[PDB]
RNA sequence: UGCCAGCCACCGCGGUCAUACGAUUAACCCAAAUUAAUAGAUCCACGGCGUAAAGAGUGUUUAAGAAAAAAAAUCACAAU
């Protein structure tokens, strides 16, 4: 009991633990594209803030900004995976949903990248299964439906007291993900960019769980 | 002390704005080939912006210009006077396909 | 009260709190004040808080 | 340590400025029998139809000739918040990767 | 249970506070981790209300002196002879290469257009681009 | 077993159904706390009135809010507050002075 | 279920000497078609329904499929696709597309349906 | 007893099986008082005015008031 308590909250006592500020830069961000949003037009009022500013109509997010989020969102991940527990990474958007599922089945993670069933997180045992385990933590690569509407997973995700880790985009809107990284969703350069990201920030987890508990069994 | 941040002056790039085909020329009721121009040939009609093109203020000046040169005589109400069906034609109407 | 823009200046509590008593002498007290200025804008004040305390004592 | 705002100052995202008639360099990374889904790199990628000169020399990898026309397809329509996105950009095809 | 209520507040809020009052008998995961690592702001729902009137956004629009410039050459030659690549980040155009002769030729302390633009032209010529030249 | 409950307001609803003429459906408004802060409601409906007291208590404890108490019983400060054609107005009072308020409110 | 499939399948065995020892047959060489003459000698019903005629048959034939254990004793799920709530779809089509895919970096009426 | 005889402050009850009538039987609550009646105390709006009761058919001024800075530019042309 005493040193299980000590394998989980050691690694809350340091900032780096599982390293990920090598994993990425501002100048890799930025030949990711992640810094390109929508036109002005199509721009939400909740961006307004993360926003650098309109090149010629086209809106450009801050990539400090991103990299100060994002390196947050990563860190969350990591810190979940590591404890073992759920991850569901979610987009509607076809370009990329091989993508995504070939992402997450490589991470032992889950993806849902389909139709989405409407009471599937809120009425989860009827759905799922007699009783049923929930993801511990939501991420999503894009915050929209295909008819540009946000994703419902996000209203519920929130609703079920799930933190929710998302890219927003210039039009979609930022309020209800619990940790946001500002970014462009939709030129494959970034999807891959946040794939392989989130990929590794979970493999790390996995690995330094196997690890530490390598030593916990030494110690024993 | 960041010199590399944006400036704020006005668009360079800013396209200069369209102009109707008489953008500060001058209607007078007088040159009747210029208002048998906008008249539809047939019928005597004045063609509507839609079909002109004009600005609001040449379009106007182009009515008030015709109905002057109709009352005073200079020009006929009821068809486009025939010496001036040659002429080259201005607006987007397509009557025989 | 609701109506009113300093609606706290229609209580009673406001008229009993304020405090100048007059002497017996006074009689008749002319407030002569200006709209437009700066230095006009202390006595405006005066005007909208202030004499609705006085008169009242 | 550069700054993200010299990053931007400096790319060629901005050194282009007004996407009308510029001539573009592009990639085509996937195909329908006859449209060409083509990255230039910019957001969105556009679409086009294979031509009828030599039309089997565009395959997936092909590079292309582009000249762009818009740098994404927006409008605001009727009784409409916000505008609408095709999530696309508009652009013309001239020669592919003229070597 | 626990608590649905998606606008009530984060769900930081609900989790810690449904906890105090010891409903929620079981901390969850993602709670000690976000303790540990709180996000800058707290997810709180905010109706997304429209603008009306004189209220405009607090976007700055992006432009350089550098700009002021690509638009007279864009206004004499057009796009550049060489083309484009948004692929390669070191990418130079046509305009670049202009826009550098005319910043040296500003610290050459000529303050007249026709000879900025004409000499920078001509440096240009100089390196074998062809201008175009169109009206 | 720590959550009492309590009927808020029970009404006998009804619809037109081409079928059976009038449809009469139950719906009762139904209040949960535990006494420590934390409470909420819910609605429930159903044709046999017994089946929508069921369903209101367990929908019921699915919305739960937080409510802070000052030293464990009055609110904070005065709260003044309009709802949708209703307004609410509640004073902070000292210990003695016992839970004056509309029915619905006092049992709340 | 599943105690219940082990189970009925043992006793089906033993019902099954239970038969061949009655009916008078080597109990190795004991068919379905010979279950079915036996049965139908033993129980003769008329009934036109055949399903509601009696039966003696694999408890895999007389039950339906399960869905199997879709989670380990942790919570935790097998499949990744689990929270599609169709996995078993939604794994056929990204083997199909999978296919696909690789089809396409690679490549550079006779009664069937 | 059967839309009859009757009752109710409001909603309402009586048309054959009335906990609403009349009478029993139990209860309830007041109590040297109890009900009924009629007058009071109390009771609107510091709320409203597109669809609910309510912005006058229109302008200017008197009386009476309210007041930082900006607040006359032009017909895109059909006042009288
Ligand atoms: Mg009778
Ligand atoms: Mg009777
Ligand atoms: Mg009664
Ligand atoms: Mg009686
Ligand atoms: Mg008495
Ligand atoms: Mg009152
Ligand atoms: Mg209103
Ligand atoms: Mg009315
Ligand atoms: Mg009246
Ligand atoms: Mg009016
Ligand atoms: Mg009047
Ligand atoms: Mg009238
Ligand atoms: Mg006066
Ligand atoms: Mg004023
Ligand atoms: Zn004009």
């Amino acid at each position: 009991n005493d040193l299980r308590d000590r394998i989980l909250s050691e690694p809350l006592k340091h900032a780096d633990f599982f390293n990920l500020k090598e994993l990425f830069s501002v100048r890799s961000l930025f030949d990711a594209r992640v810094h390109l949003g929508h036109k002005a037009g199509c721009r939400h009022r909740f961006m307004e803030p993360y926003l650098f500013g309109s090149r010629l109509g086209q809106d450009i997010i801050d990539l400090e900004q991103t990299a100060a989020h994002l390196q947050l969102a990563l860190n969350f991940t990591a810190h979940v995976a590591y404890r073992e527990g759920i991850i569901l990474f979610v987009s509607r958007h076809r370009q990329f949903a091989h993508l995504i599922e070939t992402t997450a089945r490589d991470c032992g993670e889950y993806a849902h990248t389909r139709y989405f069933k409407g009471g599937l997180l809120t009425n989860a045992p009827l759905l799922l299964g007699p009783g049923v385990r929930l993801p511990d933590l939501i991420i999503f690569l894009h915050t929209l439906n295909n008819v540009f509407e946000p994703h419902v997973a996000v209203r519920d995700a929130a609703k079920m007291n799930i933190p929710t880790v998302g890219i927003v985009d210039t039009n979609c809107n930022p309020a209800l993900i619990t940790y946001p990284v500002p970014g462009n969703d939709d030129s494959p350069p970034a999807v891959r960019l946040f794939c392989r990201l989130f990929q590794v920030a979970i493999s790390r987890a996995k690995e330094k769980r196997r690890q530490v508990e390598a030593l916990y069994r030494l110690q024993g | 002390s960041n010199e590399d941040l944006p400036v704020p002056m006005e668009n360079p790039y800013k396209e200069p704005l369209k102009k109707c085909i008489l953008c500060e020329k001058h209607v007078d009721y007088k040159n009747v080939q210029l208002l048998s121009q906008f008249i539809s040939p047939f019928t005597g009609c004045i063609y509507g912006r839609h079909i002109t093109g004009l600005c609001g203020k040449k379009q106007k000046e182009i009515t008030k210009a015709i109905k002057r040169a109709q009352i005073l005589g200079f020009m006929p109400v009821t068809y486009k006077d025939p010496a001036y069906l040659k002429d080259p034609k201005v607006c987007n109407i397509k009557y025989r396909e | 009260p609701m109506k009113g823009r300093f609606p706290i200046r229609r209580t009673l509590q406001y008229l009993g709190q304020g405090d100048v008593v007059f002497k017996d002498s006074v009689k008749v007290m002319t407030v002569n004040y200006n709209t437009h200025g700066e230095l006009g804008e202390g006595a405006r004040k005066f005007v909208f808080f202030n004499i609705p305390q006085i008169q009242y004592k | 340590v550069e700054s993200f705002a010299s990053m931007l100052r400096h790319s060629p995202l901005t050194q282009m400025g007004p996407a009308k008639n510029k001539l573009v360099i592009g990639q085509i990374f996937h195909i329908v029998e006859d449209d060409l889904y083509i990255d230039f790199g910019g957001k969105f990628h556009c679409v086009c139809k294979r031509p009828e000169v030599d039309g089997e020399k565009y395959q997936k990898g092909t590079r292309v000739r582009l000249r762009l026309l818009d740098l994404e397809l927006t409008s605001r329509f009727l009784g409409a918040t916000t505008d609408t996105t095709i999530l696309e950009a508009d652009a013309v095809l001239l020669g592919l990767q003229e070597s | 249970a626990g608590s649905r209520l998606e606008t009530v507040g984060s769900i930081f809020s609900r989790t810690r506070d449904l906890i105090r009052a010891g409903v929620l008998k079981e901390k969850p995961l993602w709670l000690d981790i976000y303790n540990a690592f709180p996000p800058l702001r707290e997810p709180v729902f905010r109706r997304p209300r429209l603008r009306y009137g004189k209220a405009k956004a607090a976007v700055q629009d992006i432009f350089y002196h550098e700009d002021r410039i690509r638009a007279k050459f864009y206004s004499a030659y057009g796009s550049g002879p060489k083309a484009f690549d948004l692929f390669n980040p070191n990418f130079k155009s046509t305009c670049q290469r202009f826009v550098e002769k005319y910043i040296e030729l500003q610290r050459l302390g000529e303050t007249d257009e026709e000879k900025l633009f004409v000499e920078a032209g001509k440096a240009l010529l100089a390196e074998g681009v062809t201008l175009r030249r169109v009206g | 077993d720590d959550f009492d409950t309590r009927i808020l307001e029970v009404r006998n609803v009804f619809n037109m159904t081409a079928k059976e003429g009038r449809k009469r459906s139950v719906r009762v408004l139904v209040a949960v706390g535990n006494g420590k802060g934390a409470a909420g409601f819910a609605i429930g409906k159903a044709t046999e009135r017994a089946d929508a007291f069921r369903k209101a208590k367990n929908r019921a404890v699915h919305y739960l809010h937080y409510i802070e108490r000052y030293e464990d019983h009055t609110i904070y400060h005065d709260i003044s507050l309009k709802f949708k054609r209703t307004h609410i107005k509640m004073k902070k009072q000292p210990r003695g002075y016992g839970l004056h308020c509309h029915r619905a409110i006092m049992t709340i | 279920t599943v105690d219940f499939i082990k189970k009925q399948i043992e006793e089906f065995n033993i019902g099954k000497r239970h038969l061949a020892n009655m009916m008078g047959e080597d109990p190795e060489t004991f068919t379905q078609e010979d279950i079915d003459r036996a049965i139908a000698y033993l129980f003769p019903s008329g009934l036109f329904e055949k399903r509601a005629r009696p039966i003696m048959k694999h408890p895999e034939e007389i039950f339906p499929k399960q869905r199997a254990i879709q989670w380990g004793e942790d919570g935790r799920p097998f499949h990744f696709l689990f929270y599609t709530g169709k996995q078993s779809y939604y794994s056929l089509m990204h083997d199909t597309y999978g296919k696909l895919l690789d089809v396409e970096k690679h490549h550079n009426p006779i009664g069937s349906r």
